[PDB]
């Protein structure tokens, strides 16, 4: 359903997040909390961005 | 066992007189009750 005044703030939405560019694929019935940084082929960032 | 995130669990008791090389005897296991929890385990670790 849609939410016009349960999570629409004013000063933006920065509690939720969405994984685009990590290559660890969510496989079902799976879950993963953590927030780790996308490496581009050399050095490996895993939080040092 | 861990299978859709239900944990099973099967015990038995079964009298034997012997320290080690255990028999070839056959004793199936039964079920006491079901844990559906919903979790993911990967390491395991015995207590003594």
């Amino acid at each position: 359903w849609n939410s016009n005044n349960l999570d629409s703030k004013v000063g933006g939405n920065y509690n939720y997040l969405y994984r685009l560019f990590r290559k660890s694929n969510l496989k079902p019935f799976e879950r993963d909390i953590s927030t780790e940084i996308y490496q581009a082929g050399s050095t490996p960032c895993n939080g040092v961005e | 066992k861990n299978i859709d995130g239900y944990f099973k669990i099967y015990s038995k008791h079964t009298p034997i007189n012997l320290v080690r090389d255990l028999p070839q005897g056959f004793s199936a296991l039964e079920p006491l009750v079901d844990l559906p929890i919903g979790i993911n385990i990967t390491r395991f670790q015995t207590l003594l």
